[PDB]
């Protein structure tokens, strides 16, 4: 017989349920045969990591920084707070660079790279035997000095547009009519020429798109942080280590889900007109451990089920007791 | 006929449940290839590659000794070779996630 | 209560003694003779065998249920199949 | 090969060491709570504490590790099985069936009467869930929620005549004791109960941070969700016992007064006589190692951990940091073998876990225990 | 459907049911509830950029940059999730128990 | 198929379901037979059927 | 790959479009005189593990 409860109260820390049983006329009620049936929703918390090691940029060296920028205050009588250094890569080949930006395709009206996604970070020149010569214009995209500096390892930036771009939407676009504000992708264009270039003939040599992204590290943290100030030069060398695995689930034999041996919160199996609690649920006996030993004892009959014990807690025997016999490292291994 | 034979041989397993190599030719697949269990990689540490001499390149240095005079000045020495290779700071390396 | 306590069964076992089948004239050592007992063997407290059969049946059902669902079972939330069925 | 071995040792031993051996990196701020995930993650443990040379050539569990719950590991097969069973996401709905236990050990039957049966359930995440690390799941942000619980029951026939026949026919204690930190003696006094039913008692050592204060609605001081040996029988601090002495009051023998735990074959015999998964001889494991002699080797100098350098220049120094230092001959460890071997002595220890002690059979006792750095409890199971 | 499971079991080795049946369940990003979802096509997904051949087993190419695929189903910034279910049965056959037309 | 494919779960790849799993080089039986014939391109065979 | 994800590189400066319509570029002051920006892919060495 199924049995829908009569009254249910969902308090802060308890879920009380009350039933009503029927007289066993010509019958007697096997109570230990009873079993409940629960259905609910579970949230395992932010500390649920069912895997070891990161999931983003797993190959990246653990100290390699993204292509980012930082601003140096240069305090003094005449402060210069417009240093704005950069450190990174430029791998998107191009025929020439103009005010529009890097040139990608000529049809002439040359097509200039779309700022939303291009230069795609994935795409880079595939040639070590290139020796193209002439003028090797190159382009790329770097991170603006507002996003926090983090290593490439385990670095994520949710996609903001269907084409793969990651730039955020600038919320500021003032207009000279009152009106309302507008959203524009937060991407710009920075140009570099060369240290030794003479003031006469300065031409663009490296385009570099710069934007802000929702940088985050869902499965990693920082193990070496040289300086406290965010977005500094020395901070380029901060190290990252993956988050520790942490598996969460129910307990062996759903321990703890009931309220055995809880004097404050007990149960009664008494008659409708008896007022004699037949369940003496006190703390003298430890019911759950009794259950565990009972199930262990029942192994005799159930020695055939090889997966009889696929949930009981266990440990790797080699971790607890370590057998160190060295490593067969007779030869070297060159790169 | 061939499928009948295959099912017949499978049915005959009852008697031939002792031959553990009874089925050493039947086609099979690696169970992990078909169904993949991705639990990550224990890559907590890095793994560096060091040059063959334990050091990268360096710079040539000479030897200098405290002057026999009390003067806080240094002079070229003759008991040390003119050129000595002594690297400065840590050594060049490249890391790979094995 | 109505619980068959160790103390009561042991008292019943101790008190009982069959006057017959106790040969006081010579050394017989029943279960060495190839002859049947003088009187049928009966339990101390329980007399009717039907009730004993019923109690045995309920105990066996108890044990088999405990084996079938001792761990508790996880079954799919959307559908209703068992995720860890044991045959 | 060296890198694979070091990575294995790191990920499976070093990160699970006690917190006293780790440190907080400079320039980083970690929470003030010592049981939260952020804190258990931020701390970084030097990679040289457990290196490739640790006890080279022998079976020996690390000394720090003996007093750490082995079951709170991410190689726990059962916990991983359960976590997979629930799924691979943070939000999952669960359909489950659970057996009633109180009547599983009491085995009650009900005749007519039209009874009422009410039971309570838990919504405290710590006691209902589990975690490999053991970080307080309550403050981390884990929650549980039920939607509908229904009871399934199975009646059976039985003639009213049989019930009338029956009706007319028939007309263990648990005690937890304190143990302050770094204690060695523990004199206890059992409350005076019925001397009968003393069919032997068991005992093991637990931790205060692990045993929950069962006996209320919700213990606010329970800030751990790992393995609760008080409830699932995964005891592991059984090797921290030295001697147990009963007072002179006489006792029935299956009856000595003092038993020596470790100075002994006597205890081995007693435990065997007291006699599965939760049983002796399945979890008992002795070990033996050779180590440098302290007092005979004349040229011995015990270098402290901060001043031991091995693999210098090719590993982060006291930190999982990039290459640093200069190559130089190492000083640790001392060669126990070779043409320049040092004098040696023999050490011996044993590990017994998922088990309990069983003494065969106002009572006063005195217990001896190897000192520990956190409060512990002496669990006593007086079977009656 | 449980009905088919029952029918196949009633119809009942290597070539038999219950030796080749395998259900599976996975959590995936919700499509219609997560408001800030944008399905990037395979050519425009970049992960491990700069440290792998791009769309080819070619040498190193690209620049390091945060990845966009996949979406974190866990963590402090988890996304909403839905449950998927599928099964694989192989080296077996269907058996219906017992002019005929079928569909 | 990168290192992150369906991280943390059992799930066969969607493309793969409709591909004959038995046409694989980890097929134990096929490899057993190929070894049985030898390790060369030209081999004589003696068999009973 | 190198520890910084890049090999060495070359020092570059910053230049901005002239406020005049002239298609000429001038030295800029809002960018540091020296910037490290590598060109092309990064140095590497491969090993068969």
């Amino acid at each position: 017989l199924r049995f829908v409860p009569v009254d249910r109260e969902d308090n802060t820390y308890s879920y009380k349920v009350r039933y009503t049983l029927a007289v066993g006329d010509n019958r007697v009620l096997d109570m230990a045969s009873t079993f409940f049936d629960i259905r609910g929703v579970l949230d395992r918390g932010p500390s649920f990591k069912p895997y070891s090691g990161t999931a983003y940029n797993s190959l990246a060296p653990k100290g390699a920084p993204n292509t980012s920028q930082w601003i140096v205050t240069t305090n003094g009588d005449n402060a210069v707070t417009t240093t704005t250094n950069t450190f990174g890569i430029a791998s998107m080949k191009g025929d020439n660079i103009t005010k529009e930006g890097l040139q990608i395709g000529k049809d002439e009206k040359p097509i200039y790279a779309d700022k939303t996604y291009q230069p795609e970070p994935q795409v880079g020149e595939e040639s070590w035997t290139d020796t193209d010569g002439t003028n090797e214009k190159f382009g790329g995209r770097a991170l603006k000095p507002a996003t926090n500096m983090k290593p490439c390892y385990g670095s994520f930036a949710r996609p903001t547009n269907i084409k793969g771009g990651q730039a955020k939407n600038r919320k500021v676009k003032p207009t000279t009519e009152g009106g309302v504000e507008t959203e524009e992708p937060d991407i710009d264009m920075e140009f570099f020429d060369g240290r030794d270039a003479v003031a006469g003939a300065l031409a663009p040599e490296i385009v570099l798109y710069t934007e802000n992204v929702n940088l985050e590290t869902p499965d990693s943290h920082v193990v070496y942080k040289p300086e406290t100030s965010n977005n500094s030069h020395a901070n380029l060398g901060q190290q990252a280590m993956p988050n520790r695995p942490n598996y969460i689930g129910f307990r062996d034999n759903f321990v703890g889900l009931m309220y055995y041996n809880s004097t404050g919160n007990m149960g009664v199996l008494a008659g409708q007109a008896s007022q004699l609690n037949a369940v003496v649920d006190l703390q003298d006996r430890n019911t759950e451990l009794s259950y565990q030993l009972l199930l262990d004892s029942l192994g005799d009959r159930t020695r055939y089920f090889s997966m009889w014990n696929q949930a009981v807690d266990s440990y790797d025997p080699d971790v607890r007791i370590i057998e160190n016999h060295g490593i067969e490292d007779e030869l070297p291994n060159y790169c | 006929t061939e499928l009948s034979y295959q099912l017949l041989l499978d049915s005959l397993g009852d008697r031939t449940r002792y031959f553990s190599m009874w089925n050493q030719a039947v086609d099979s697949y690696d169970p992990d290839v078909r169904i993949i269990e991705n639990h990550g990689i224990e890559d907590e540490l890095p793994n560096y590659c060091f040059p063959l001499n334990g050091i990268g390149p360096g710079h040539t240095y000479q030897g200098i000794k405290v002057k026999t005079d009390d003067t806080n000045g240094w002079e070229k020495d003759a008991n040390v070779a003119p050129a000595n290779e002594i690297t400065i700071g840590n050594n060049l390396a490249m890391e790979i996630n094995i | 209560g109505l619980k068959l306590t160790p103390g009561l069964w042991t008292s019943a076992y101790l008190r009982k003694f069959v006057p017959e089948d106790y040969h006081a004239h010579e050394i017989r050592f029943y279960e060495d003779q190839s002859r049947p007992p003088n009187a049928e063997l009966t339990a101390c407290v329980i007399t009717q065998g039907h009730i004993l059969g019923q109690l045995q049946a309920i105990n066996k059902a108890r044990q088999e249920f405990l084996l079938r669902k001792g761990r508790g079972v996880y079954l799919d939330p959307q559908s209703g199949e068992e995720l860890n069925p044991i045959p | 090969q060296a890198n694979l071995w070091r990575s294995f040792l790191y990920s499976n031993v070093a990160l699970y060491l006690p917190d006293v051996y780790k440190y907080t990196p400079p320039n980083i701020t970690l929470p003030t709570n010592t049981n939260t995930y952020e804190y258990m993650n931020g701390r970084v443990v030097s990679p040289s504490l457990v290196d490739s040379y640790i006890n080279i050539g022998a079976r020996w569990s690390l000394d720090p590790m003996d007093n750490v719950n082995p079951f709170n590991h991410h190689r726990n097969a059962g916990l991983r099985y359960r976590s997979m069973l629930l799924g691979n996401g943070r939000y999952v709905p669960f359909h489950i069936q659970v057996p009633q236990k109180f009547f599983a050990v009491k085995n009650l039957l009900l005749l007519p009467g039209s009874y009422t049966y009410e039971w309570n359930f838990r919504k405290d995440v710590n006691m209902v869930l589990q975690s490999s690390l053991g970080n307080d799941l309550r403050t981390d942000g884990a929650t549980i929620s039920f939607t509908s619980i229904n009871l399934y029951a199975t009646f059976f026939p039985m003639a009213h005549n049989t019930a009338s026949t029956l009706e007319a026919m028939l007309r263990a204690a648990n005690m937890l004791y304190p143990i302050p930190a770094n204690a060695t003696n523990i004199p206890i006094s059992i409350p005076s109960r019925n001397w009968a039913a003393f069919r032997g008692w068991s005992f093991t050592r637990l931790k205060t941070k692990e045993t929950p204060s069962l006996g209320s609605g919700f213990d606010p001081y329970f800030v751990y969700s790992g393995s609760i040996p008080y409830l699932d029988g995964t005891f592991y601090l059984n090797h921290t016992f030295k001697k147990v002495s009963i007072m002179f009051d006489s006792s029935v023998s299956w009856s000595p007064n003092e038993f020596e735990i470790k100075r002994t074959k006597d205890w081995f015999l007693v435990q065997m006589l007291a006699n599965r998964m939760y049983s002796f001889f399945r979890n008992f494991q002795p070990m033996s190692r050779q180590v440098v002699d302290e007092v005979n080797y004349t040229d011995y100098k015990a270098v402290t951990l901060p001043y031991q350098h091995n693999n210098s220049g090719f590993v982060g120094y006291l930190a999982p940091t990039m290459r640093q230092g200069e190559p130089y001959p190492a000083n640790y460890p001392y060669p126990l073998i070779g043409t320049t071997a040092v004098k040696s002595v023999t050490q011996k220890k044993f590990l017994c876990d998922r088990t309990m002690w069983r003494i065969p059979f106002a009572l006063d006792m005195t217990f001896e225990v190897d000192p520990m750095d956190e409060p512990t409890l002496l669990y006593l199971l007086f079977e009656v």
